[PDB]
This record gives C-alpha cells, structure tokens and sequence, in this order.
C-alpha cells in the first residue's frame, strides 16, 4: 500500500491532501538506465487497469457505463464510456504472446475474471514497479495471492472448496490405462500431485459436473511475462496449455468418468497431496 | 463401474418453451406440483443403459440466462448433444430455431448431435405451429424432429434416448482406429 516509485516517500510532501493521487498520475506518466535491461511490452494490459482508475474519478451514477466489450472479431476489448469506443488493446499484446498464436474463445464470465486478473497485474505494475525488477515471481505471487483474486478464482472454479481447503492425501484406485487417459491434462505425463490443479468442480443439486481453467487465465496467473524477449517462450507456454485443454474436451466423456471416481474417493475433492505436499490447488 | 461415459448434453431455445420442464420430466419424472424453482440448477443428470454400457446423460439447463445469441464457441465447448426446443403454443420460438441453428454450425462442433423438440404437444387449442412445419424445418437441416409434451409426459423419454444413441453410434465408429 505504500508507493516508493519515483521518490514518491519524500515528494508526497509538496502536495496537499486534496491532490496526492492527482499528481501520482502525473508522477507515473513521468516515469513509465538502458544498456542491461530487458524491453518490456506492457502498454495493452496497463489499458485496463488505467481504465478503471479513469471509472473511479467518475459519479457514481455514471460509473455503470465504463464497460469494457469484446469486439465482433474476439481479438480486442474495446473501453467505452456509454457508447463510445475510448480505446482498444489487442488480447495477443496483453497476454505478450506471438501473431500466430492461437487464442481460445472465453465464455463471459472467462472474460469478466481475465479483465479482472489484468487489473490487478496492471496496478501492481504501475504503482510498484519494484516487485518485477526483483523478480517475475515477485511479481506473481502478488497477483496470485490476491485475496479477491484467489476468491474469485475458486468462486468460479471450486465454488464449494476454501482456497484453504487442506490437503487429502492419495489413493492409487487408478488402472494403466486410466493413468495414461489422464496424462493429457497435465502435459503427457501423470503425477498425482500435480494432475489436477486445473481442474474445476461444482455440485448442482449433490451431482459432481468437472470442467478445466480456461488456458489463457492459466496462462495469466502462473506464466504471464511482460518482457519482450520472453514472447516467444510465452507462446510456447499458452500452445501447451491449449493442447491440454483441447485434449480434455475431446475426451471428456471418458476422463470425468475417471475424475469422478477420484473425487469420491478423495472427499470430494481432487486437492490431493502425497506425503504432506500437494500443487493440486488453483492457485496460491 | 458406476458408468462407462458421460455425455454432456445443451437443452436451447427461447424463454418460456418449456426447457426446465423437460429436463425435470427426463430427470426426475416430475411436473409442478412440490415446485423447486431453479435458483442455479444448471443441470439435471440421469443413467440409462446403452448395448450394456451405462451413460449419464449431464443435461444443461442454462440457456436464456444471459444466452440471446450472445454465444461464442465457449458455450458449446464439451457438448456432445444439443435438444432445441420450441413451444407450440408460439410461432414465435419456432422461427427463431432458425436463428439457434445458425449459431450453433458457426459456433458449435460439426460432429455435435443435434434434435428438434416442439413442446407442448398438449396444447392443441393454443396451437400456432402446425406439426407438418415442425418436421419440414428439421428436414431442411438434415436433423430428427419430434413433437413433446412435459406436462402429459409424451415423447421426453424416447426423445432423448433417440439423441443418446445417435451420440454413441458416432462415438463408437470413432473407437475403430480414429
Ligand atoms: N400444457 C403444457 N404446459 C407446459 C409444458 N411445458 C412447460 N409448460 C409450462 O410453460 C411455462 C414455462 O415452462 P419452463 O420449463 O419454465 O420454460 P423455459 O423458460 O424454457 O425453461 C411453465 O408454466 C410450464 O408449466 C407442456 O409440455 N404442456
Ligand atoms: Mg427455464
């Protein structure tokens, strides 16, 4: 909560009350040593976050029609206040990734939680430019401890498991055959504590329904990378994350079958742990 | 085992044609009476039994919820077998099946089983779609059609049994090699 970037301890102190988050606005556009750093490639995911801080200056009344839609190609968010388009941000330049990648379609709520994981890595980038000079997983674990991320995440994914949910340890009911029909949601391979972590589960009416994270939000909480040389690494994260995910769907008619039968026998849960230590979580 | 497959299935078409009360009739044999309104019942399940291999049949209940052609591929992701349903009573939903149609072959997978259900078929007084339109529109498109009634439990059973079995004949031929 406390702003160090650009001197910002010892400036505050020529401003008023009154105008200290006017001027850090202008202090950010001031700010945001070459020869060693790494080019970053932030300016579309920033768009977003920016978006509501220019929402929270408006009344109350008005506030409702800062939307943020999808346009008809499903490759841009348009930011529109009523009915004007402000701006746009192409998804491939949020997520940093390659032309050729490919982007899988979101369902609205997809997209809701995709805008909201953006604003958090936006404000943590723009008002505390340190954690990422220290680290990218500084950086990330920021985000991903987040407790209204990590609420929203499990909302939408676990509604019925606490983010805090304690491990249950592992029983090996599996065949071969059902080790190696799992193996294609966690990258060809089968760990048990590792198999499950995207994978999503909610009960209607006592009834188990199972589902996978969507690879982008994956992608987003555990492999996002502003940096510019990291594009093509990144790419190769969200293609792998796309074919376990087009994999699941394909066979899903077989794997749920499997996914049930864990979770009945986990306590219906699949936070599944070996020997005291378990991945198996949605995010941390 | 408990089951061998899981077949999600998607019941669509416009609001008040009946949707939730074919699900509740298929699923739990029921209609009004002890009412359990759908404050998040997305979905119902039911077992049948197939050439000897138990299918639970997962059927989504979620159309119309926020889904006024609002629908990008995502929602039909998984889906193995889509009931578009009209109600009888409105011309209205029948012609807009045409709409749902469309979305579905430009959204939706082309392997995707697709059916056809008039509900309704009750209500002759009220009627306004003729059963002859029914089964022309589904010829036009190459898909089953047939006419339904949730509230006097005629033709919800051998309906879905008939999109069941045409999902896992193509299912099977599948399993011979790929
Ligand atoms: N006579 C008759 N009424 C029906 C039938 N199916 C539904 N209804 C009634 O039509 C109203 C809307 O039903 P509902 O299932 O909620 O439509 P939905 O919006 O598509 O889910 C309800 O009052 C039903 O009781 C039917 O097959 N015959
Ligand atoms: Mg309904």
């Amino acid at each position: 909560k406390a702003i160090h970037m650009g001197g910002w301890d010892k400036v505050q102190d020529h401003f008023r009350a009154e105008k200290k988050d006017h001027a850090l606005e202008v202090l950010h556009s001031i700010i945001h040593g070459e020869p060693g750093e790494m080019e970053v490639n932030v300016e579309d995911i920033n768009k977003i976050y920016a978006f509501k801080r220019l929402q929270h200056l408006a009344c109350p009344a008005h506030q409702d029609l800062f939307t943020i839609k999808m346009d008809a190609s499903q490759t841009q968010f348009l930011l529109m206040v009523g009915d004007t388009v402000i701006s746009q941000s192409n998804i491939k330049d949020i997520l940093n990734i390659s032309d050729d990648a490919v982007i899988e379609s979101m369902s609205r709520e997809e997209r809701q939680l995709f805008l909201q994981i953006c604003e958090v890595i936006g404000s943590k980038m723009t008002w505390h430019p340190e954690l990422l000079q220290e680290s990218i997983s500084t950086l990330r674990k920021e985000v991903t401890g987040n407790a209204q991320i990590k609420t929203a995440v499990y909302e939408m994914m676990r509604p019925a498991e606490a983010p805090d949910h304690p491990l249950v340890e592992w029983q090996d009911s599996l065949t071969a055959d059902e080790k190696s029909m799992l193996a294609c949601i966690n990258a060809g391979n089968f760990e048990p504590t590792t198999q499950f972590c995207k994978i999503g589960y909610q009960e209607v009416q006592g009834e188990v329904a199972f589902s996978m994270m969507h690879p982008c939000i994956s992608y987003l909480l555990h492999s996002y990378s502003p940096f510019s040389e990291f594009k093509p690494t990144n790419s190769g994260f969200l293609k792998k994350l796309n074919q376990d995910y087009n994999d699941y769907h394909a066979k899903k008619m077989f794997i749920d079958v499997i996914l049930e039968k864990l979770y009945l026998t986990h306590e219906r849960s699949l936070h599944i742990g070996k020997d005291g230590c378990s991945r198996n979580i949605l995010l941390t | 085992k408990t089951y061998d497959y899981l077949f999600k299935l998607l019941l669509i078409g416009d609001s008040g044609v009946g949707k939730t009360c074919v699900l509740f009739r298929f699923s739990e044999d029921a209609f009004n009476s002890t009412f359990i309104s759908t404050i998040g019942i997305d979905f119902k399940i039911r077992t049948i039994e197939l050439d000897g291999k138990r299918i639970k049949l997962q059927i989504w209940d979620t159309a119309g919820q926020e889904r006024f052609r609002t629908i990008t591929t995502a929602y039909y992701r998984g889906a193995m077998g889509i009931m578009l349903v009209y109600d009888i009573t409105n011309e209205k939903s029948f012609d807009n099946i045409r709409n749902w149609i469309r979305n579905i072959e430009e959204h939706a997978s082309a392997d995707v089983e697709k059916m056809i259900l008039g509900n309704k078929c009750d209500v002759n007084d009220k009627r306004q779609v003729s059963k002859e339109r029914g089964e022309k529109l589904a010829l036009d498109y190459g898909i089953k059609f047939m006419e339904t009634s949730a509230k006097a439990n005629i033709n919800v059973e051998n309906a879905f049994f008939t999109l069941a079995r045409d999902i896992k004949a193509k299912m099977d031929k599948k399993l011979e090699g790929n």
